[PDB]
């Protein structure tokens, strides 16, 4: 296989050599030479994403290493994974590019902070007054909705085999 | 053989009306699952692993491995959209006022506990405890979870703001600015949109918030001690969780080969057989993908229609009061509470329920002095010896007079008509 | 604006696409072009060619008709919410919230789009509210009033009832308030007069 062999903690009986998962993968193992238990971790993995806006605006870009620890690859660590190439900001902003675990991204260089959900409004609750609307608006809204579908035929055996 | 139900027998006449006396305040639970675990899959790590020469055999199979991210991409943003769709309703991030007194209305299980350090209600806390090497074994075949974008804190906070709104602001704030109403007469609105008068609820306000009270608490001890209570989310968790398991579990399948081991294969054979071994394992692995990203294709599918009908109970119980039978609650529907569940939303349905029902003999009209009288916006009942007008979801009798009586025509025409007096003021 | 349908129309495109690609594919085969395989091998070693590419060929077809078919019944879902938009929309008023725009909903509009429909909803929206003093009820005569339409509101001083969604206060007489009780009951009554119309009527 390929793993890191960390020490482990449990305790083999003396006839077990191996060690498996409830998925039925190896996450232990005795060494032949020493009778010691390690626990088989494999190495990191992760899927690189890229985080850019458009390149009309700009080709700055930012990497996330996804389920991947920053010391095992402008660092920021988030639950998502390692993100390098943007700031972290402490203001609070509408969702522009996704991150995950509340992060998104956005392009102002490319900055990473934890998303505001709204603008904060307290209503004057009390026991005994109420708000009347003293005017209206008339809003015009649009609502879009996919119908139908492009009718495809395929002729199988001329896809298949052609002549 | 099973029965149906216990055998009722209406007593129906045509001259007699059953008319309620009494109410009772019932709150429901409607359990729906909101989205799925996100799931991404390293198409050439789950079948090939390390092989550079299985992957270079994969490579004339085409797009299989595109076509597969693609599909798991897309359901795994479809998640975020059917959390957006479910909770992210509101733009104002609404708050109640620090006296929490709304006219004898206790809604300590259902808004936020300053004291827990995760912000939820005592429901939302029961919830997400009973809703619950497996997640190492999925990490390490190349397929990796990722994380919600709405966070469990922030999705309570949207129900929270959810709550502040349909308290303090009642229906205005989901069709508009929050314009705040006292929570009895926002009470009383909800009756008159039942058809039952505004006095009704404010002569028994206290009765009335008793009952919901007590029904709130029946509704944290139904919850807490019934297992199959959340037996929908915790549903979807088990088969995500399966699904990745039976997929990890394909790896160990020789699918007609000689080992499932690909470093085997190439230490053991030499590579016009191994080439063959090689492609009997991608084949099966391959078909052990896209059955899982079918399936994964259909209950995304599922999710998505059940997102949308949690997004449509939101907007239409918990943001405004519903006149459809039984689409928030069993009964007439008052209104709603929305609270944060794993992977869902769970509705507290405050409906009315009429009870202690009494017999009344009833007629279309009242014929005096030559001119047929009918009931602007009541029925017209008997006791035994007198007439009187009630309303019809409530037994309030009161004196038929011109001003609750409209006059159309003779007594010659209306079958049933009954011969009484109509005062006049 | 338009993403949603353009995306069909791009899914449309882009499976074809891959299925045109998937011709390209040699599938653990000699070759990807069939011609060749029968130019080049005898029928024993060529059949066993064309298996492969059958089989790898017949994969990708199935994968096609399969996804077509989840997408099929997404859009047959959209269609349903469409043609219910447009019952209940365009050919009435709706009281459900939000189904129709955002607000209290009006009226709207039926407009064709390529592979779908864009409703113009027409919604009511409350404005410039304005803060009052409110009473669940009015005490006249030992008798409780409440509002037959509408709700008790004070700007201060005066008490009038006036429709809950637009400000337009009233004097508030027995024509607006209907009779109760009396105002032991009601938690939060307070004490105003209530007109009689026929009181100058019948002193004149
Ligand atoms: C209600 O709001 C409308 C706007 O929606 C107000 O109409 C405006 O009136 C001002 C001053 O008379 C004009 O300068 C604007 O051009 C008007 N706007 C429009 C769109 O006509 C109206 O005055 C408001 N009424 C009340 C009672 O507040
Ligand atoms: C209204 O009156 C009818 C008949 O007077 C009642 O129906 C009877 O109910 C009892 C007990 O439920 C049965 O044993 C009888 O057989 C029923 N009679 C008929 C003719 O159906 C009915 O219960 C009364 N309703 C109320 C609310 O008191
Ligand atoms: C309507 O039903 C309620 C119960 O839901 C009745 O309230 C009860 O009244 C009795 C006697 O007055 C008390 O002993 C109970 O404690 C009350 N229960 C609750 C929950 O408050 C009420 O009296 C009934 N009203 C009518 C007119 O019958
Ligand atoms: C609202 O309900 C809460 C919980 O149901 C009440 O809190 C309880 O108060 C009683 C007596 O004060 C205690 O014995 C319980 O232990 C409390 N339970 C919890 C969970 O706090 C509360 O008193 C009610 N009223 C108000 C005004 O909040
Ligand atoms: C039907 O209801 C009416 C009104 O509640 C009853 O009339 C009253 O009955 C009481 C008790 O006998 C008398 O003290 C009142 O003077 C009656 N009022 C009037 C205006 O007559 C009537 O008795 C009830 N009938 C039945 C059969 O229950
Ligand atoms: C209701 O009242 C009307 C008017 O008093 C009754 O009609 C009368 O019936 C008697 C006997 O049948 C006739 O002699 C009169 O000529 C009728 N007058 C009119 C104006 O029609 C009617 O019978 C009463 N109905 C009941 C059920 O009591
Ligand atoms: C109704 O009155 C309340 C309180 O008198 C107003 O709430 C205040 O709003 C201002 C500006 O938005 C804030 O600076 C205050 O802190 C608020 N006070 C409280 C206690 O909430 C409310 O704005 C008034 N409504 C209208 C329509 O004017
Ligand atoms: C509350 O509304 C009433 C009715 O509009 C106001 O009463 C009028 O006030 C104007 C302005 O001074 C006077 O010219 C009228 O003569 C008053 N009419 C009556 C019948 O008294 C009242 O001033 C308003 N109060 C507040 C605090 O705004
Ligand atoms: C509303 O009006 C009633 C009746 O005019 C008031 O009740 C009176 O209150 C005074 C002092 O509190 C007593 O001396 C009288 O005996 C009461 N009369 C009755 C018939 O109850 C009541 O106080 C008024 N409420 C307000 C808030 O002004
Ligand atoms: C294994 O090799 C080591 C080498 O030093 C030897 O001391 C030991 O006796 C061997 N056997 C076992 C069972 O450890
Ligand atoms: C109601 O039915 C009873 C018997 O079934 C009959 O005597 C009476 O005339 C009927 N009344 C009406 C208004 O149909
Ligand atoms: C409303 O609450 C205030 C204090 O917050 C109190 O003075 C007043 O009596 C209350 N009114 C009603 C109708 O409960």
């Amino acid at each position: 296989g390929t793993g890191v062999l960390t020490e482990s903690n449990k305790k083999f009986l003396p006839f077990q050599q191996f060690g498996r998962d409830i998925a039925d993968t190896t996450d232990a193992v005795r060494d032949p030479q020493t009778l010691e238990i390690l626990d088989i971790t494999p190495c990191s993995f992760g899927g690189v994403s890229v985080i850019t806006p458009g390149t009309n605006t700009s080709n700055q870009v930012a990497v996330l290493y996804q389920g991947v620890n920053c010391t095992e690859v402008n660092v920021f660590q988030t639950r998502a994974g390692c993100l390098i190439g943007a700031e972290y900001v402490n203001n609070s902003y509408e969702c522009d590019i996704p991150i995950g675990a509340g992060i998104c991204a956005s392009y102002q260089s490319i900055i990473a902070y934890t998303m505001s959900l709204g603008a904060e409004n307290s209503v004057a609750y009390s026991n005994n007054s109420i708000a009347i609307p003293t005017n209206f608006t008339i809003s015009v809204t649009t609502e879009i909705l996919p119908v139908s579908m492009t009718k495809t035929s395929v002729d199988c055996t001329m896809y298949i085999c052609g002549d | 053989t099973m029965s149906l139900g216990a055998e009722n027998s209406v007593a129906y006449s045509n001259n007699s009306i059953a008319i309620p006396t009494n109410f009772t305040i019932s709150v429901t639970t409607e359990i729906l699952p909101v989205s799925m675990t996100k799931t991404s899959v390293d198409c050439t790590m789950y079948i090939c692993g390390d092989s550079t020469e299985c992957s270079n055999l994969l490579l004339q199979y085409g797009s299989f491995c595109t076509q597969l991210k693609r599909a798991l991409t897309g359901i795994a943003v479809e998640q975020d959209k059917n959390t957006q769709e479910v909770f992210a309703q509101v733009k104002q991030i609404y708050k109640t006022p620090p006296i929490k007194y709304f006219g004898g209305f206790n809604f300590s299980q259902i808004l936020p506990d300053p004291s827990k350090p995760s912000k939820r209600s005592p429901i939302e806390d029961l919830l997400f405890n009973k809703v619950t090497d497996l997640i190492c074994a999925q990490k390490f075949n190349g397929l990796t979870v990722l994380p919600p974008l709405l966070t469990d804190e922030m999705i309570a906070q949207y129900t929270s703001a959810l709550l502040a709104g349909t308290i303090t602001s009642g229906w205005t704030f989901g069709a508009g600015p929050a314009l705040q109403i006292p929570f009895p007469m926002q009470m009383a609105y909800r009756f008159n949109g039942i058809g039952v008068t505004q006095n009704v609820l404010y002569e028994n306000q206290k009765l009335i918030a008793n009952q919901f009270n007590s029904a709130i608490g029946k509704i944290q001890d139904s919850l807490s001690s019934t297992p199959s209570a959340l037996g929908k989310l915790q549903d979807v968790v088990n088969h995500n969780a399966q699904a990745l398991n039976t997929l990890v579990k394909q790896l160990s399948s020789k699918f007609g080969a000689i080992s499932s081991v690909l470093n085997d294969i190439l230490s053991r054979l030499d590579p016009p057989e191994a080439e063959v071994q090689i492609d009997r394992l991608i084949t099966g692995r391959l078909q052990s993908l896209q059955t899982y990203v079918t399936q994964q294709l259909i209950r995304a599918a599922e999710i998505r229609a059940s997102a949308n009908l949690a997004a449509t109970k939101m907007s239409e119980c918990v943001l405004g009061q519903s006149k459809r039978v039984d689409f928030c609650g069993k009964g007439y529907h008052l209104m709603s509470f929305p609270q944060s569940a794993p992977h869902g939303v769970v509705f507290l349905h405050v409906t009315y329920v009429p009870a202690q029902e009494k017999n009344f003999t009833t007629a279309p009209a009242i014929c005096h002095d030559g001119k047929a009288h009918f009931p602007r916006e009541g029925v017209f009942v008997s006791n035994g010896t007198h007439w009187f007008v009630t309303q019809r979801n409530f037994y309030e009798p009161q004196i038929i007079t011109t001003d609750n009586t409209f006059v159309s025509g003779n007594c010659d025409v209306v079958i049933g008509i009954v011969n009484n007096t109509v005062y006049d003021p | 604006a338009l993403g949603k349908l353009q995306d069909v129309v791009n899914h449309n495109a882009q499976a074809l696409n891959t299925l045109v690609k998937q011709l390209s594919s040699k599938f653990g085969a000699i070759s990807s072009v069939l011609n060749d395989i029968l130019s080049r091998l005898d029928p024993p070693e060529a059949e066993v060619q064309i298996d492969r590419l059958i089989t790898g060929r017949l994969q990708s077809l199935q994968t096609y008709v399969t996804q077509q078919l989840i997408r099929a019944a997404e859009i047959r879902a959209s269609a349903n919410l469409a043609a219910t938009k447009m019952s209940e929309c365009v050919l009435g008023q709706s009281k459900r919230v939000d189904f129709c725009g955002k607000g209290y909903h009006l009226m709207s509009f039926p407009q064709s789009a390529p592979h779908g429909v864009v409703f113009l909803h027409v919604t009511y929206v409350p404005a410039q509210e304005k803060n009052f003093t409110t009473a669940p009820a009015i005490c006249h005569d030992g008798k409780a009033h409440f509002p037959r339409e509408g709700v008790f509101v004070s700007n201060g001083t005066h008490w009038f009832v006036t429709q809950r969604n637009f400000y337009e206060p009233q004097i508030i007489t027995t024509d607006n308030t209907f009779v109760s009780g009396n105002c032991d009951v009601v938690i939060g009554i307070v004490n105003n007069t209530v007109y009689d119309p026929l009181q100058p009527e019948l002193d004149s």
